[PDB]
């Protein structure tokens, strides 16, 4: 029984274009522990990305937080790319 | 931190003895009691971690976590119970802090005492005195006096006390003059 | 105080894919990781500065050795489960130990094991027994229950020793754990699908993560359905959440002894 | 259970020494302690599991090796007189509160020179004729004297078999020159039997002295004070 990760892409503060913020990707509820997370700006992987160490849930699943400082724009399209054993190909989750 | 025990305890054969142990430690993960015979390895007696008294034959060990105290109780004391009793406490870092031990000495119940000093062939033997008399060390540098030792003739159910004295102007009638020997002591 | 909790986890993986530790053990005080150890570092290190600043090298040095030994037992215990199950390949083994110190002063404690991320054995400190989920768990249970000394030791650790550590760590990190950061709550209104109004109640910038939010019609709990948002880390030690309903409505927010109402 | 070697050792100041310890109980945690009069066991070094060791309470003058799952050896590199002690090896599973199982012990004596090492002189003293008639019992006394250091094991053997009933050997020996630091030792033991048992035509008092070995260098004109059995009958 393998659980696929729940991916949530959101900002630190309510987003406004032209104002510096932080884009977060909370990857959670997955089992086993092996995961690959990348944050993307217009399809290209953001090199400067900080993250939490693997974390533990009472339900035996795991969680992570990946974030990066960013200034949201109308033109810029942000995403979170995750790969787990449960995934046949990396999952690209777009930010709202 | 600190584990405290009496250095030495003396009780009579057939009686009850309680060896006390108090600890001042950073955390508590259980208390051990080990027996250690003279010149032998320590062997486990008990482990207590929750409040209560646990019995195991003639030996029962008790614990009070609030009072930071434990006891080892020995019932129907036997000569064979003469040993060192080691108290040890597991702290918050899972370190065993050992107490210095309690030497238990068992006075045998001497039924018919018969104090006497016999000369064996250059060596003097003070024997058959009741467990209440003490043997003092030597005064002169050339006279050698040993302390009292209990022997058991199992077959005959006979326990006895004895001290030895030897030297190269020395006699048995004077050998134990530094010790308070019974007035009824037999000098053949 | 408020409800604080201390817990440590263990994770053992058999045949790990390159770049995955065989063993990991992580400690938490509520939502905050306090300590970490793995088979790669082979060192117990802090995960909070108030852990580093308040615990002497002696602690880290001692616990590294215990964890080195605990690591090896984990590997053995997992090999023994796999043999019992007739399993080959990569399989997980987990442990979770901890305690809760409630607002009223009462306490809880727990000790559970998992195999392949599913409940395996659950300790009951009140009766000193292990609840087994199957026959493999039952075999282990019979062996673990055969060491009564160990069960009393764990009951004492969970009840006494754990709570002391939690209280110690709580003084060490009070400025972080016992702080209150009030939420900033807003209500947003939108005509979604033709005829459907959706009201959102969005809260953010709050610590602790525990927040209650709900929607009420005329000061009486919605007869209808509310959609709930997950309490999420913003990345700065503060959390964010939301609650939403369709279309007199008001949003209610309870957080750390303060009740908020946002009328629409 | 836990096998440690040697039971006794004499070392000159500066000599290297390795105590060995093995256990076949599948124990993970292993410990080296030192027992000294007036204080509880002091940990020197421990090994939480194969592949790990750490300093205990008194690690200065010592090193350790956890050779495998069963073996844990203690090394004294340059033996010092402060290292004269009794060493115990111990083992337990790695819970943190698991019962410790102990080795037999290792009496180690560190001397400035071995010029005072002496085996005992063993003498048996026949029972008093007055004791036999007055008590209907016979006490035989034994004396191991002038030995140095205190590395002896005194035992009685009645008619080829060792005895324990009616035997009593002093728990601590006697310093023959109390004011001297290198004082030699004296020790007594008694064996008591029925008069009738003494009157039947044996009794042998046996002392095992633990001294030097072939590897120990010997200059002196007197006999090499080796590990030997001195007896009297
Ligand atoms: C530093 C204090 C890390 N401790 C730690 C623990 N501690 C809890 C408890 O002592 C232990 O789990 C068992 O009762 C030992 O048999 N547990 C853990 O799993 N990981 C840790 O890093």
């Amino acid at each position: 029984i393998q659980r696929t990760p729940k991916i949530q892409v959101y900002s630190r503060h309510p987003a406004e274009n032209g104002k510096s913020n932080f884009l977060n990707c909370y990857v959670s509820g997955f089992h086993p522990s092996d995961i690959e997370v990348d944050l993307l700006k217009n399809g290209e992987r953001i090199e400067k990305v900080e993250h939490s160490d693997l974390s533990f849930s009472k339900d035996w699943s795991f969680y992570l937080l990946y974030y990066t400082e960013f200034t949201p724009t109308e033109k810029d399209e942000y995403a979170c790319r995750v790969n787990h054993v449960t995934l046949s190909q990396p999952k690209i989750v777009k930010w709202d | 931190q600190n584990i405290d025990q009496p250095t030495e305890m003396t009780a009579t054969e057939g009686a009850i003895v309680q060896i006390n142990c108090t600890y001042q430690t950073s955390g508590f993960n259980g208390l051990f009691w080990y027996q250690q015979h003279a010149g032998e390895a320590p062997t486990f007696l008990s482990y207590n971690v929750l409040d209560g008294l646990e019995e195991k034959g003639r030996f029962s060990s008790f614990l009070s976590r609030s009072k930071g105290y434990s006891y080892l109780l020995l019932k129907e004391l036997q000569m064979k119970d003469s040993a060192s009793y080691l108290c040890a406490v597991v702290d918050s870092n899972y370190q065993l802090i050992w107490g210095a031990g309690t030497k238990l000495i068992i006075k045998p119940d001497i039924q018919n005492p018969d104090p006497a000093v016999y000369q064996l062939r250059s060596v003097c033997l003070f024997t058959d005195f009741d467990s209440q008399t003490n043997v003092s060390q030597s005064k002169d540098s050339d006279v050698y006096i040993t302390d009292k030792c209990v022997l058991d003739m199992r077959s005959m159910d006979f326990k006895s006390n004895s001290a030895v004295a030897w030297s190269n102007d020395f006699a048995c009638a004077n050998a134990f003059n530094n010790s308070i020997i019974p007035e009824d002591t037999f000098f053949p | 105080m408020r409800t604080h909790s201390l817990r440590y986890f263990r994770l053992g993986v058999s045949d790990p894919i390159h770049g995955v530790p065989e063993f990991i053990s992580v400690g938490y005080v509520d939502s905050h990781p306090i300590t970490t150890y793995d088979s790669v570092t082979r060192q117990k290190e802090p995960r909070a500065p108030w852990m580093a600043e308040n615990l002497a090298p002696d602690h880290w040095e001692r616990y590294t050795q215990l964890l080195r030994g605990w690591q090896q037992m984990f590997k053995v215990e997992l090999k023994r489960l796999q043999r019992h199950y007739n399993h080959s390949g990569s399989h997980t083994y987990q442990r979770m130990i901890g305690c809760e110190l409630l607002e009223d002063g009462s306490t809880t404690g727990f000790l559970q094991y998992a195999y392949d991320g599913q409940d395996f054995l659950i300790f009951n400190k009140d009766t000193l027994s292990w609840l087994a989920v199957d026959n493999v768990a039952h075999t282990i249970k019979q062996a673990w229950e055969a060491n009564q000394h160990e069960l009393l030791y764990q009951k004492n650790w969970l009840e006494e020793e754990c709570i002391a550590w939690l209280k110690r760590f709580l003084e060490y990190g009070k400025d972080t754990l016992q702080r209150t950061e009030p939420p900033l709550v807003r209500v947003n209104r939108k005509e979604t699908f033709p005829g459907v109004t959706a009201l959102f109640c969005k809260a953010h910038g709050f610590y602790p993560p525990e927040i209650y939010m709900t929607w009420m019609k005329n000061g009486e709990e919605i007869v209808q359905e509310i959609d709930y948002g997950d309490i999420l880390p913003s990345g700065d030690g503060t959390y964010q959440a939301w609650a939403s309903i369709e279309l007199l409505y008001s949003c209610h927010v309870e957080h750390s002894g303060v009740h908020m109402v946002l009328q629409v | 259970g836990v096998t440690q070697t040697p039971k006794f050792q004499v070392l000159k100041t500066g000599q290297s020494m390795t105590l060995q310890c093995a256990q076949d109980m599948n124990h993970n945690s292993m410990y080296w302690y030192r027992q000294d009069p007036g204080m509880g066991l002091r940990l020197i070094y421990y090994s939480a599991s194969e592949g790990t060791t750490d300093k205990g309470e008194v690690p200065n003058g010592y090193n350790v090796s956890r050779l495998n799952k069963r073996e844990f050896s203690l090394r004294l590199e340059s033996a010092a007189p402060s290292q004269t002690s009794v060493y115990f090896c111990a083992s337990s599973p790695p819970g943190g509160t698991d019962t410790q199982y102990f080795g037999e012990g290792s009496r180690l004596t560190v001397l400035e020179d071995l010029k005072n090492v002496f085996p005992p002189e063993v003498a048996v003293f026949e029972p008093s004729e007055a004791e036999i008639s007055h008590t209907q019992k016979a006490t035989l006394v034994c004396l191991a004297t002038g030995f140095y250091p205190d590395h002896v094991e005194l035992s009685w053997w009645v008619n080829g078999k060792e005895v324990h009933s009616g035997v009593c050997t002093d728990p601590q020996p006697l310093k023959e020159q109390p004011a001297l630091n290198d004082s030699r030792y004296a020790l007594s033991s008694r064996l008591r039997v029925s008069a009738t048992f003494w009157q039947n035509p044996h009794f042998r008092c046996q002392v095992q002295f633990y001294g030097l070995s072939e590897n120990d260098e010997w200059t002196q004109d007197r006999a090499k004070p080796v590990t030997q059995i001195v007896s009297a009958e």
